[PDB]
């Protein structure tokens, strides 16, 4: 059969892929492009409405001597300039990591724990609906104690609730049913068993702020907003004063003794709070995205839409913008979600195990490393030079090493089972693919991919972390695009083929099975289709107390 | 001497032990004792191998509810205690006779490990005793099993948790009383970052010595922060002999004339009237039916109110055997006393304003929680410059059990590897004989 | 010294280009002046500018360091540290980024070299730097339709070739002349239009490039074939994990 | 001695000083100088008097472009220098004649301030030094001039900036090597937070003393770090010694082998050629035209080469007498070293992958800046565990102008203070000197 790029590759240029020279120069610059036109019409409107000059295409060099192409989303029949992957420009991104930034996990353990040991007041069932109806009230910022409140536009934090889950069936049946994620209807039966045994007999909420205050203020908000608004329902639903002693233990337990952050704070030189990109480790992404509960009998899908998740947060929001911004980084993600390239070689390895070991059989040694990672790793570098086109579209030397590398890391954790012989695969591919062209990535691309081999298995204080714990915020890993998204793939890919329920915390992948929230988190890559395509309604607007 | 004063030092059941000791042979920069705590904080961690051994069987590493399913490895690291901890030690000592320890207790399941003074006479801080004590440790596991390249990661995990991804050794199964540096909320503050449970755990609920053991550590952090430097050094001196130290016993002596039957003002009026037989303050002024108090030496007059503080506590939270009201006493003892009186409240009224935020921060929504999860370096408590938390950790030396977030809940392994260091447990006892042994030489 | 591991003609390139023992082929002739208007950093005729003044002016204390290391020309004088860029084709050209800056820092002094995927720098003293790009430019390290001088818009070395077999360039610095088959430069490295051209000869044909090409391919020599550079490879990755473990 | 290895010991001219002495010797767990350096670094502080007398006539207080009109003070403090430096260190010292020193530069204009040592053995960290010094010179100024009550408060803003508001003391007039706890990117970094200008500043441009003075910190780090424990101990020790240390006149050696003429590649060659006489390396198979080097001693094939790397950084930095080049020796000394040899480059990879970083940091729009102003702290050079940084510092010293960002424009109040104390500004020469005196107690 074709290649899974052929598509893509016959939908940029008139030339058959295999063909080996073009024609520049002649498709008038910017003005081959809708976009461009669109963004060059724009710049004029601006520019006079403010009286200051901005967009104009002809500062600086010329864009559009070449082919500016379209891109395929992977998975998709959708095809759109790469402008409408750019964060600023897709609803959907943005609403992606809203939705992430605005959750948090908070337990009702210890909670229950003082209401029945220092109130000496039962809690129930029929007493957690009535707190769960209650908080459902004050979590988007509604009052339930004093008189002369004043409170949030309901319609302005429509997005803003509390869900429980729990491992105990019999509970999370009593419970009324509008405020359960129910891991029996969400999993299939094998990770709905796994699920429910590692949560037991906890009940756990999850609570997701407005996005509108999330985008207002930070992501350290979120835990802190949570806290008050369960603190106001404990003292409302149990009939606590309004204000004594035990109302301090349930602050602490929602804001530090159970609470599940989804990022942890950052070193000053990038200072931020708790739930910003850097602080969120890669075990726990690929278990907010919800690939694994639908495409679980394809470990490829499910290793793959964690590449995307990770791609775009990593390196276009977090990598492109809170630690640089301006026009930043959408292709250096765009590479690994767009034109099924990533697919088809992530495939091939996928088939090379499954034929030579089997999934998950084979030996989680140095030997399975060698023999896999540098397999793949020249087929996805053969691929480039068989199909000029597909050069000519992955033009940069980083999309190519995180592409290549990502399916070699990948293919060998799908042999080995073991996450820390696919990041060891995924360096080996680096030093293959560097020797082979002569060239790898931008000026600063290897720092880590130098480093890599000997940290990989390093015990060291600073060094040593099984690659699920790693992040953003693991030192050789802080600054660099084309890395942490694939990270996050790699840590999905042992868990897939075993058939796991979960990477890392079975607490975050029942937290986003949830049909309530605004993005899709099962089909990542077609909510980034939709996002590109202005379909996708975000939350957070303000239309509603602005002029028409 | 730079200054004249004297004071006659008690042990912690009101017998005097020295008399007219100089005052600077309790400073923190002269008392070898006091150097010997803070060295041994310094330099002091507890490793919990039992935790180690259950988190590499579960591959349950890297914090709350985490686990990585497929790198389980069941290794007898209790059973093989005594030849892993010999090794570690091996590691962490720098010569054979220094003074490292390594002991196991619990029949293998703990160990309390001091790694060398010499270690910290050339580093800059303190974290070299968790980061040298972990890896002696992550390696000789490895060293005892054989573990492979590919699986020595998951013991690094179970030892130091999420670091370095987290700032924290988050889910770490090592524990210190010192927190990590960038915690601090200045310059300065690490020995104020000590969690008052973890001081209650150390000294076994013994009142009087997690008093000291407090005092010692806020007192201590004072000279650091260059709070206790020239005009403000006496101050603190004679906070920490009269508050900390029961100077002159004058706080036991206040505790037995109230713990019958009284109350924080019954402790107040007795306050007053020795600090007027004593020559502290004199009537300076009469008002209408109302005496106004003066004092030419602002120092005692703060060191004798402060001693009166932690004797109001222990009457007040004593009689409720509940920790809760501390931060009740600590508001309103300042606040009674400065309208009994004319004279300013301890530390010139930052004990009442540290009180008013945190009772709030122990009675709401807010944050904060009960008395024992506060400290020195905590932003609701770090605003008395020490005469405050010793205060709570008394006060949660009395409590009988009214805490959900009690030193069993929160400071279990501390308890068990701290209090078995005996200048930790009884550090009152220790700083006394020091202090009488260098009174010539100050 | 052995420089690379290999037993293709690529790996034979790429230890030429690193020894200093090896006489690169010169392939054209450039003047000094076309060279100092290629570079674009002052005009034919305009005296150094310096950054500093002349070392002899100084007067540094004693350091045995400073007295053992002879300071390139340019560093006596105190002159500007310049630069100079290549961005190298996919499709057969003979130097390659890696392969420049091993290079550079075997056979030149003084050098300050970066690799990247579609462009490789060397930055010196500028009268050093000068006698440097005039063997980049006139020898084997060169070819004027799959290699290209360019200090900013750099893209190209992963895009299809024209159809004179000439790298794309977004500022087309490089012009070949379908009447006679050679390649003039028409701007300096950075895009400004210099008030001559300078011929930079004839491309090379396949036959040639394939002798001299460093850069592995399917459809050349495939470096999975090249096993003994491949083991080399596969070795020092090897002994680095085991080195970070234990 | 844990370890077997001996090294002999030259000077900054390469003349041999002590044979044969125990590689432990240089450790700085046993050398009493480095001991020194380190303690001297924790407590010693620059005052600029001229800058606080600035501060306070023209209000400019709290940061860059700050003011507040209508609080300016004038106050002749470099007139009265000598006063009130005797003022402050009446309250900086713990006792008379302690090693409390305080010294008048710069016609008053400046005062180097070494706080006593004893502060520091009852502190956690090293703060007291700025702290302690800040307060004591706030309150000798209230005195000298008897600043009124209501105006003190802009001396203190003069002096230590915007702190507490600001975490750092942003504005201050007292400059330290050491910068904030709160900014260590893990625990155990405090010393590598030490700019490369500020090295390069207090050795007055001597490139092997810089290189020292650099290694010195960057392993001293290690140990604390835990990096120096156990497996790794001897890698750390034999690093410092051969990379920072010029042990066995290698590093000179080298660099006189190739002064005249030499670049990277011809280092390279010398230290193979060099490791295979001396029995570090050995061919172990011949492939077609190409000879694989194996090695027994991976620490010590480590320290040759770190040897070479540095000596690299002298000759191609020290030609151009230009730093920029420093990122790309420390990439391609090691990339052609492996494909030259079949053995690992210096840190098993981590200097080529912290060089690749750095190049890009050094020569891009996103952060980073030029070679001086890093340090071991910095997110871009953080990841060699101190083979990196000290040659960053030699090649600033070789620098002869290029830099906006020089030691003159970054660490000029460093220089004037630091290069004073003699085993900061030629720790070579001490730590040396030390070495030989313990020799027979290792
Ligand atoms: C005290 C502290 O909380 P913790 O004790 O750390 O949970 C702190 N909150 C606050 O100061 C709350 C201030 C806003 C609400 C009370 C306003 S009067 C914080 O969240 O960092
Ligand atoms: C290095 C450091 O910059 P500074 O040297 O501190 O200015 C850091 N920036 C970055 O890491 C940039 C990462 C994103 C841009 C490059 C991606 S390859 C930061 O801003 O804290
Ligand atoms: O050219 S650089 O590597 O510095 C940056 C690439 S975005
Ligand atoms: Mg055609
Ligand atoms: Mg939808
Ligand atoms: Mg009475
Ligand atoms: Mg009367
Ligand atoms: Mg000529
Ligand atoms: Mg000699
Ligand atoms: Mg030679």
């Amino acid at each position: 059969a074709d290649k899974l790029f052929i598509n893509a590759l016959k939908k940029k240029f008139e030339e058959s892929p295999e063909e080996k020279k073009t024609t520049f120069y002649t498709l008038g610059g910017w003005k081959q492009s809708e976009r461009k036109t669109e963004f060059v019409n724009a710049g004029k409107e601006v520019a006079a409405k403010r009286g200051i000059p901005q967009y104009n295409p002809d500062i600086g060099t010329p864009l559009g001597q070449r082919v500016l192409m379209p891109y395929q989303v992977s998975t998709t029949d959708t095809y759109v300039e790469g402008d409408d992957l750019h964060f600023v420009n897709n609803a959907a991104m943005q609403q992606m990591w809203d939705d992430i930034r605005r959750t948090v996990i908070v337990g009702l353990n210890h909670a229950h724990a003082v209401i029945e040991k220092r109130l000496g007041k039962e809690v129930t069932p029929e007493t957690i609906t009535h707190y769960l109806e209650t908080v459902n009230h004050a979590m988007p910022g509604a009052a339930v104690v004093q008189e002369h409140m004043v409170e949030t536009h309901p319609a302005l934090v429509a997005d803003s609730y509390v869900k429980v889950f729990t491992g105990n069936d019999e509970i999370a049946d009593e419970i009324d049913p509008a405020f359960v994620i129910d891991i029996n209807k969400q999993f299939p039966e094998d990770q709905a068993e796994t699920l429910k045994a590692e949560v037991g007999d906890g009940i756990w909420q999850v609570v997701r702020i407005p996005t509108i205050v999330s985008r207002t203020c930070d992501g350290a908000t979120t835990s802190r907003w949570s806290a008050m608004q369960i603190g106001m329902s404990m003292i409302s639903a149990y009939k606590q004063a309004a204000g004594e002693a035990a109302t301090g233990d349930f602050a602490y337990a929602a804001k530090h003794a159970e609470v599940i952050h989804m990022g942890t704070y950052l070193p000053v030189r990038r200072a931020r709070g708790e739930n910003e990109p850097g602080g969120v480790p890669f075990g726990y992404l690929a278990d907010i995205c919800q690939s694994s509960r639908v495409n679980y009998e394809d470990p490829v899908r499910v290793s793959l839409d964690v590449v995307a998740t990770g791609a775009m947060l990593y390196d276009q929001i977090w990598l492109g913008s809170y630690m640089s911004g301006g026009v930043g980084f959408t292709q250096y993600a765009t590479a690994a979600y767009t034109d099924n390239i990533l697919d088809d070689f992530t495939y091939f390895g996928k088939e090379y195990v499954e034929d030579k070991y089997g999934l998950c059989e084979a030996p989680n040694n140095m030997d399975t490393v060698l023999d896999v990672a540098t397999e793949v790793t020249f087929y996805g570098l053969e691929q480039y030079e068989e199909y000029p086109a597909l050069l000519e579209d992955q033009f940069g030397g980083s999309q190519r090493a995180a592409v290549v590398a990502a399916a070699a890391g990948c293919s060998t954790a799908f042999a080995t089972g073991n996450a820390q012989t696919g990041l060891s695969g995924w360096y080996l591919s680096m030093y293959l693919h560097k020797e082979q062209h002569s060239r790898l990535g931008f000026y600063g691309y290897d720092l880590q991919d130098q480093c890599g081999a000997s940290n990989v298995f390093s015990i060291r204080g600073d060094e040593g972390l099984p690659l699920e714990l790693r992040g953003p915020n693991y030192p050789n890993y802080a600054m660099n695009v084309g890395h942490q998204g694939e990270y996050a793939g790699i840590s999905q890919a042992p868990h897939a083929a075993r058939g796991d329920a979960f990477v890392f915390n079975p607490l975050v992948k029942i937290a986003f099975a949830d049909d309530n929230l605004v993005f899709d988190f099962t089909n990542v890559r077609g909510e980034f289709a939709k996002g590109a395509l202005r379909e996708f309604e975000p939350a957070g607007e303000r239309a509603l107390i602005t002029p028409a | 001497a730079k200054f004249e004063d004297k004071v006659d030092l008690y042990d912690d059941r009101g017998n005097l032990v020295e008399e007219q000791v100089p005052l600077e042979a309790l400073s923190p920069l002269r008392n070898p004792a006091i150097k010997s705590i803070v060295q041994g904080i310094k330099r002091t961690v507890a490793v919990n191998l039992e935790g180690i051994e259950n988190a590499l069987k579960t591959a349950k590493v890297g914090g709350p509810a985490c686990k990585i399913m497929g790198r389980e490895l069941d290794l007898d690291i209790v059973g093989n205690a005594e030849s892993i901890a010999a090794a570690a030690k091996e590691m962490i000592q720098v010569t054979e006779d220094d003074d490292t320890n390594v002991e196991l207790l619990g029949g293998g399941k703990r160990a309390l490990v001091q790694v060398p003074s010499a270690r910290f006479d050339v580093a800059a801080e303190y974290s070299a005793a968790p980061l040298v004590t972990a890896t002696a440790f992550v390696q000789a596991i490895i060293n005892e099993f054989d573990v492979s390249m590919y699986d020595a990661n998951m013991v690094k995990a179970a030892v130091l948790g999420r670091y370095p991804q987290s700032v924290e050794y988050m889910g770490a199964n090592i524990a210190t009383m010192l927190d990590i540096p960038q915690k601090l909320e200045g310059p300065g503050y690490a020995l104020r970052n000590i969690m008052v449970n973890h001081v209650v755990a150390a000294t076994l609920k013994n009142t009087l010595q997690a008093a000291a053991l407090s005092t010692i550590l806020e007192q201590t952090a004072m000279f650091e922060m260059g709070d206790a430097v020239g005009a403000f050094e006496r101050m603190h001196l004679l906070g920490l002999a009269y508050q900390g130290m029961n100077a002159d016993n004058l706080v036991f002596d206040l505790v037995k004339a109230n713990g019958k039957e009284g109350t924080v003002g019954s402790v107040i009026a007795d306050l007053v009237e020795r600090a007027l037989e004593d020559g502290v303050i004199k009537v300076e002024k009469e008002l209408t039916d109302y005496k106004v108090y003066g004092t030419d030496d602002l120092a005692m007059w703060n060191a004798y109110a402060a001693a009166g503080l932690m004797a109001a506590t222990m009457v007040n939270q004593g009689a409720a055997r509940a920790a809760q009201g501390v931060s009740s006493t600590l508001l309103y003892y300042n606040d009674l006393i400065e309208f009994e009186t004319g004279l300013p409240s301890v530390d010139f009224g930052k004990v009442e304003g540290t009180a008013v935020g945190f009772s709030f921060f122990s009675h709401s929504i807010y944050g904060g929680g009960g008395p024992g999860i506060f400290n020195g370096n905590h932003i609701v408590t770090r605003h008395s410059k020490g005469f405050a938390i010793p205060c709570v950790a008394a006060a949660m030396a009395l409590d009988a059990g009214t805490q959900m977030f009690s030193p069993e809940a929160t400071s279990g392994l501390i308890k068990e590897v701290f209090s078995q260091v005996d200048e930790f447990r009884e550090p009152l006892k220790y700083v006394v004989e020091a202090a009488a042994e260098i009174k010539n030489e100050i | 010294a052995q420089y690379y591991p290999g037993t293709t003609k690529v790996a034979q390139n790429r230890r030429n280009f690193c020894n200093p023992e090896y006489e690169l082929e010169k392939l054209r002739e450039i003047s000094d002046e076309d060279v100092v208007k290629i570079l674009g950093h002052r005009a034919p005729g305009e005296e150094y500018p310096s950054v500093h003044p002349p070392l002899e002016e100084m007067d540094e204390p004693e350091d045995a360091i400073r007295e053992m290391v002879e300071p390139i020309d340019g560093a006596k004088a105190g002159d500007r540290v310049r630069y100079i860029q290549f961005t190298d084709s996919m499709y057969f050209a003979p130097a390659q980024p890696y392969v420049r800056s091993r290079a550079y820092l075997c056979r030149y002094r003084g050098a300050d070299a970066g690799t990247l995927s579609g462009r490789q720098i060397i930055e010196t003293r500028e009268r050093d730097l000068e006698k440097i790009s005039k063997e980049l430019l006139e020898t084997e390290f060169f070819d004027p339709a799959r290699s290209g001088v360019r200090g900013k818009s750099v893209h190209g070395h992963s895009l299809r070739l024209d159809e004179d077999g000439m790298m794309f360039d977004m500022l087309r610095r490089q012009i070949y002349n379908k009447d006679t088959g050679r390649v003039e430069m028409v701007k300096n490295q950075i895009g400004d239009e210099l008030d001559e051209p300078v011929d930079l000869g004839e491309p090379l044909d396949e036959e040639t490039l394939m002798e001299k090409t460093t850069i592995y391919r399917v459809d050349g020599e495939a470096y999975r074939d090249d096993v003994e550079a491949v083991e080399i490879m596969q070795r020092i990755h090897v002994l680095r994990s085991q080195g970070g473990f234990n």
